[PDB]
RNA sequence: GAUGUCGGCUCAUCACAUCCUGGGGCUGAAGUAGGUCCCAAGGGUAUGGCUGUUCGCCAUUUAAAGUGGUACGCGAGCUGGGUUUAGAACGUCGUGAGACAGUUCGGUCCCUAUCUGCCGUGGGCGCUGGAGAACUGAGGGGGGCUGCUCCUAGUACGAGAGGACCGGAGUGGACGCAUCACUGGUGUUCGGGUUGUCAUGCCAAUGGCACUGCCCGGUAGCUAAAUGCGGAAGAGAUAAGUGCUGAAAGCAUCUAAGCACGAAACUUGCCCCGAGAUGAGUUCUCCCUGACCCUUUAAGGGUCCUGAAGGAACGUUGAAGACGACGACGUUGAUAGGCCGGGUGUGUAAGCGCAGCGAUGCGUUGAGCUAACCGGUACUAAUGAACCGUGAGGCUUAACCU
RNA sequence: AAUUCCUUGUCGGGUAAGUUCCGACCUGCACGAAUGGCGUAAUGAUGGCCAGGCUGUCUCCACCCGAGACUCAGUGAAAUU
RNA sequence: CACAGGUGGUCAGGUAGAGAAUACCAAGGCGCUUGAGAGAACUCGGGUGAAGGAACUAGGCAAAAUGGUGCCGUAACUUC
RNA sequence: AGGACCGAACCGACUAAUGUUGAAAAAUUAGCGGAUGACUUGUGGCUGGGGGUGAAAGGCCAAUCAAACCGGGAGAUAGCU
């Protein structure tokens, strides 16, 4: 449950450390982005020699949230923080080559197959 | 197709073999007894009037009692009508069970919604509250403007204002029929239906796809 | 906010058309003491449904 | 809304209500009959009747629990020594409300609330 | 309520082992891993238990790649294949929410040896 | 002898010169995507950075971010940042008091709603004897949005790049209603921990006060962030438009006669109200079967006797409620409280015993306590009774029957 | 610029985006030396701007506790007309 | 006005505390001269709040937050 | 030592909400500044209306001060309503 101004951690090796949600994509007046949703982000903090820089405006897929995901039996999987994976603005494909921390099977799509394969754990 | 009268028992869930939890409303559908058959010749329209449940003899008035006596049925908690289709035919004193819904895929469920009493514009009409701070004076959940000026010089009919919320006839459409069991007097529908536990429900096959 | 026009004695009476009191119609007599009383209430001498329930 | 809720607020806060019913439960145990408003007599049953139920089993723990709810050892002594045995075989309903007048000063509906098998000797002394 | 109770107990698991808050539990869950259907283990501390007949649940907390993961299991769900206590934990509270503010050495729970 | 100014907030309502979605003609329209005009007002129609701003520029969205009217809509609805008071300063002008339609810092926003209007909710009487229900449906209101992916099909089209119509499937955004089973929030009425202090004689155990003293949890209910469902399809008549047959006018011509199509607008279809629909409708059932007197003699007035069905009253009350209303129950009784058993929540009470110098630990013990919950149970309270409402129901004509 | 009309001047910085802010330029409509000029540590319920923490300020409002509002009894106003 | 306003001096118990702050009490004085119910909107005054965390607004207005003692340690600049 | 620091009494009055036919003709509540000094306060005294007093706001001079209040000239005058 991510909105504009939300700060997220980064679940990849793009070089980004802290990103802010500047837009929840996918609809007019669309309020929140959850696990699996694409967001528009600004880089607030980045490592000295990464794939991205502080101030860069791009996209990201949300992979972990404090609100978590519901499963068809009524179950919930929640995370201690909100994390995202940086995506190229046009291709909407990952910038990084490695994924950190667990991800959920909700990413099982043709476009986020790379994220589930790279992830250490899939819940 | 005709519908039946029931009672909202409450909600539970049905767990499936593929790990799905279906939220269900338990509806008690006891036999519905035909108290009157309305035809074109006598009434100008075709329908069945039904009763269900039981009523204390000391609460059944003489006018009520005579109407049940004519049908040859015991007194029920009330009377409800269902319009007949062409080809649909019933008889006075006939019993209709929940099995009517056996091969009915979706139903429309009517109930009297829970009463919220006198409700403000925020609860009743989802009006947005004004500032909690920033100098607001006595005007947080208050409705704001209710009109324009000298043109039109009046508030319009239908203006969203505070008033009685709930405790009214509400129909929830196209609910999936999960289970029918005449032996247990049961109908399980997927999702929530209007009303409180113990209140009467009208169940009819879905009017839409 | 205040009236622009003085309301009438007619109007006053119309407003008051629901103000009349209702006389109690629910008085019973105790079978033992013979005292009048409000239904479901004890009598002045402390009788209720023919029995002396309060010694006052 | 107030849907399925129990307990009268009585234009008081929580700690005042509790203090008052602790006093009023003591008054009824002591005198065996009291005159109060109809809503207060109705609320009182919910405080005094579980006290008599507790007094049906004499133990140090039950006496201490009754003391925590009454803070009067004369009241806990009468509960366990007199009322507990007197009501031993009665399954609830140890009290009775008898509706009476209207209070002169404010037109409040009054009621008498008494212990079902009243001792006129204990009431006088 | 009697009708609901009857509909509920016929769906209730009979073999639920006894576990309590602070215990380390391993839940074996049915998952669809692409085109495959296998059992997946989720081991961690029971931080909450909701005892509610058919609506019973339990919250299991684990540390994955330095960050906390909480899973709320619906006890009577066919998705939950088995539950086994791996370690008995000694705690005073029903709800171990204070463990969310604890990391590594501070989040350790003593073993219940009785 | 006062009609409060800009902008914002809240709440809107109309127009159409239409922003999107829908239909269509022309295109310098291959496709995709556009341009322009016609038809169309059903719904839908961003959040931010800067500034008092409206606007505007900029960032990032969106199917789209419409243009206008409504006292440049809306202060007896809110704000008070801009802007006309009094303080003060700078630049400029003036000898000066002062001045600026220059800038700058600071700077009191009242009104308990009588009438109209509107949102809710009652009381009265009427509908022609009275009464209890179930309805018919005139009329009124609500709703009406849309993305993306997939299949058709890498097809038609195209040198390629790219890439459809028609039709079908799925899944979302926003909006709306309902519900509390799940996930949670709350839960000063449940359980526990703890600080300071005062009391219950003291120990131990408890209680008061300090924001519920401060906290950790949490039942029922309420509830959204939770999870169900909805917008439709279809039908009728159309708009712009496309046509068939066809004269006037030997031909031609969608039109004059005749005929076929055609849109999110319109009428239906869906949801809610609804016979005060005084044009007061229909159906089923229930109840009432005594005399007398008087006058201006008539649909007249009154008296005695009668008092039904039903309604109400009183009481116990409700997931019903401001009050009223509405629903359940009243001993031939589960309506409320209590009581019993369970569940739930808290998390192993007290007392005693053991271990330790002690704090404290261990055992008895998942203990004790447990609201609004579930299943039961007449222990308490729901009294035999009373009040309102009557006593066979107008005239005319017709049709049956006497 | 508490001074600059044109003006949101231009350039740089900060922000995803900055009519304000900070640094710089000089084209000072209309700075300038006790009408004091330019600085200046400390001080300030002083004006402008940025950040961390924090949060119902807001997305967007939910539940709860109290005092009114509502009902009964007693007393009993007002402006206006 | 039996009015939440104003009015100079003196006295200074216990526990905790730096204290005449503050909390609980003693002596002593009081419950404030309409009450009874109910538990709607809305207003006032409070408590708790998922995910987010200034996106609010003219402006963080209001809230929330910080808060004690000891020791360690502490930058530019400075009139030292 | 200090118009030193933090902070009650005491003196003041920066912000907000409430109240605005008020509990109050300027307050209440939560916060705020000074708190050994150009401090604060009691009792009594002196200055008087074109006059006083003023760390200066045209502030204050007995609840409206760019000329107090009361009585008088007085029935000022009013080409105005
Ligand atoms: N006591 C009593 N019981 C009833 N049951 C049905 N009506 C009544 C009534 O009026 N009184
Ligand atoms: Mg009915
Ligand atoms: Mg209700
Ligand atoms: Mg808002
Ligand atoms: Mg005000
Ligand atoms: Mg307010
Ligand atoms: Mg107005
Ligand atoms: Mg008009
Ligand atoms: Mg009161
Ligand atoms: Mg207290
Ligand atoms: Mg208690
Ligand atoms: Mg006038
Ligand atoms: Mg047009
Ligand atoms: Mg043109
Ligand atoms: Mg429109
Ligand atoms: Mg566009
Ligand atoms: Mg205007
Ligand atoms: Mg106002
Ligand atoms: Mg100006
Ligand atoms: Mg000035
Ligand atoms: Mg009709
Ligand atoms: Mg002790
Ligand atoms: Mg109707
Ligand atoms: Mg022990
Ligand atoms: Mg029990
Ligand atoms: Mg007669
Ligand atoms: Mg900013
Ligand atoms: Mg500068
Ligand atoms: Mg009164
Ligand atoms: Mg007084
Ligand atoms: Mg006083
Ligand atoms: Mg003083
Ligand atoms: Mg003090
Ligand atoms: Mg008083
Ligand atoms: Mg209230
Ligand atoms: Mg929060
Ligand atoms: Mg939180
Ligand atoms: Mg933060
Ligand atoms: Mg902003
Ligand atoms: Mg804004
Ligand atoms: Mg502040
Ligand atoms: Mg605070
Ligand atoms: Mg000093
Ligand atoms: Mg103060
Ligand atoms: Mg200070
Ligand atoms: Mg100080
Ligand atoms: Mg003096
Ligand atoms: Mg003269
Ligand atoms: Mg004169």
């Amino acid at each position: 449950m991510i909105q504009e101004q939300t700060m997220l951690n980064v679940a990849d090796n793009s070089g980004a450390r802290r990103v802010m949600c500047i837009k929840v994509l996918g609809g007019s007046h669309r309020r929140y982005a959850g696990v699996g949703d694409i967001i528009k982000i600004t880089i607030k903090e980045a490592i000295p020699r990464g794939k991205v820089k502080k101030g860069d405006v791009l996209k990201a897929v949300v992979v972990r949230t404090k609100k978590g995901v519901r499963r068809p039996d009524g179950s919930v999987i929640r995370f201690d923080g909100n994390a995202c994976v940086l995506l190229n603005n046009n291709s909407e494909q990952p910038i990084g080559t490695r994924i950190f921390g667990p991800v959920t099977r909700e990413l099982r799509s043709e476009k986020f197959m790379k994220i589930i394969s790279l992830a250490p754990e899939v819940l | 197709m005709i519908g039946l009268v029931g009672k909202k028992v409450g909600m539970t869930r049905i767990f499936t073999e593929d790990g799905v939890s279906i939220p269900v409303t338990v509806i008690e559908v006891e036999a519905n007894r035909v108290t009157q058959v309305k035809d074109l010749a006598n009434d100008g329209y075709r329908a069945i009037q039904v009763t269900t449940g039981a009523k204390k003899a000391n609460r059944v008035t003489k006018p009520e009692a005579g109407h049940f006596a004519k049908a040859g049925v015991e007194a029920g908690r009330g009377l409800w009508e269902f319009r007949l289709a062409e080809g649909e035919e019933f008889t006075v004193g006939q019993s209709i069970s929940v099995e009517l819904f056996a091969d009915v895929k979706k139903v429309d469920v009517t109930g009297t919604s829970k009463g919220k009493g006198f409700a403000g514009t925020v609860k009743r009409w989802n009006f947005r509250t004004q500032d909690a701070t920033h100098g607001n004076s006595l005007s947080h959940r208050v409705p704001g403007s209710i009109g324009q000026n000298q043109t039109p010089g009046k508030v319009f009919k239908g203006k969203k204002m505070a008033g009685q919320m709930g405790n009214e006839r509400v129909t929830v459409q196209s609910l999936d029929v999960v289970r029918v069991d005449a032996e247990r007097n049961l109908l399980l529908v997927k999702g929530a239906v209007p009303g409180a536990t113990g209140s009467d429900l009208i169940v009819k096959p879905a009017v839409k796809a | 906010a205040v009236q622009q026009n003085k309301p009438t004695r007619s109007k006053r009476g119309m407003r008051r058309s629901h103000d009349a009191l209702t006389a109690v119609t629910s008085l019973s007599v105790d079978k033992t003491s013979g005292e009048k009383h409000l239904r479901h209430h004890i009598t002045a001498d402390g009788y209720y449904r023919g029995r002396k329930v309060i010694a006052k | 809304m107030r849907h399925r809720k129990s307990g009268r607020q009585l234009n008081r806060n929580s700690s005042h209500r509790q203090a008052m019913f602790r006093n009023m439960a003591g008054s009824l145990v002591r005198h065996e009959i009291i005159k109060t408003t109809l809503p207060k007599a109705k609320e009182l049953r919910r405080v005094v009747e579980p006290l008599i139920t507790l007094a049906k089993t004499d133990s140090v723990a039950n006496r201490r629990l009754a003391f925590a709810r009454t803070r009067d050892n004369e009241i806990v002594a009468k509960l366990f020594n007199e009322l507990g045995p007197r009501f031993a075989s009665r399954a609830g309903g140890y009290t009775r409300i008898l509706k009476c007048g209207f209070r002169a000063g404010d037109n409040a509906p009054m009621a008498y609330i008494e212990l079902v098998d009243r001792s006129e000797k204990a009431e006088a002394a | 309520s009697n009708i609901i109770k009857q509909l509920e107990q016929e769906q209730m698991k009979q073999d639920v082992p006894s576990f309590r808050p602070g215990d380390t539990v391993e839940v074996k869950v049915w998952v669809v891993e692409g085109s495959k259907k296998r059992l997946q283990a989720f081991e961690g501390v029971v931080i909450a238990i909701r005892n509610r007949g058919l609506h019973s649940a339990f919250t299991v907390r684990k540390i994955s790649n330095g960050e906390g993961v909480e899973r709320v299991f619906q006890t009577h769900s066919p998705v939950v294949d088995s539950i086994s206590v791996k370690r008995r934990g000694a705690v005073r509270k029903a709800k171990l929410y204070y463990l969310r503010e604890r990391t590594g050495k501070a989040a350790r729970i003593k073993e219940r040896l009785n």
